[PDB]
């Protein structure tokens, strides 16, 4: 069946890491 | 303890964010709201297919799903401030799905979502936050 935990976690991890690179100081 | 005061600080951030999401009328908090909102907007569009098929019927089922998502997001052992923003973005998503489908609406008990969010952030990321400048010197200076 659908594993929404995985589908959502994956997107949050991706965007979290992008945003981590886009802001600095 | 110091963890009590740290817990309350994070709980206030999570409460503020939820009040911002629902438009129910501090610096760190305003900065967090601005970045988490744009995280949340992106996430909601990237995940429409998933999320349209997710039922958030109670605070309990919101909690179960929050805990499962948090476990999968952080299982690679990486904490950073960007990922911390996503915890807030995700609670914003849970609060919308909850009251969209909640049959007897109750806004006060959304204290409860903020509480389990603060519990996660504190118990799993709290020591990282301290080793990485705190909210006031780590987070604010980065995202402001």
């Amino acid at each position: 069946d659908m594993r929404p935990e995985i589908w959502i976690a994956q997107e949050l991890r991706r965007i979290g890491d992008e945003f981590n690179a886009y802001y600095a100081r | 303890s110091m963890t009590d005061c740290e817990f309350g600080y994070i709980y206030r951030l999570a409460q503020d964010y939820l009040q911002c999401v629902l438009q129910i009328p501090s610096k760190t908090s305003r900065v967090l709201q601005n970045v988490a909102f744009s995280v949340q907007k992106e996430v909601e569009k990237n995940l429409k297919s998933c999320l349209d098929n997710v039922n958030v019927v109670s605070v309990d089922t919101a909690r179960t799903l929050f805990n499962q998502v948090m476990e999968k997001e952080f299982e690679d052992g990486i904490i950073n401030w960007g990922r911390i923003v996503t915890i807030f973005a995700f609670e914003g998503i849970l609060i919308k799905k909850l009251l969209r489908q909640q049959i007897a609406p109750d806004v006060d008990t959304y204290k409860e979502i903020s509480y389990f969010v603060a519990e996660f952030i504190m118990n799993n990321t709290g020591e990282w936050i301290r080793q990485n400048g705190g909210w006031e010197n780590g987070f604010v200076k980065k995202f402001e």
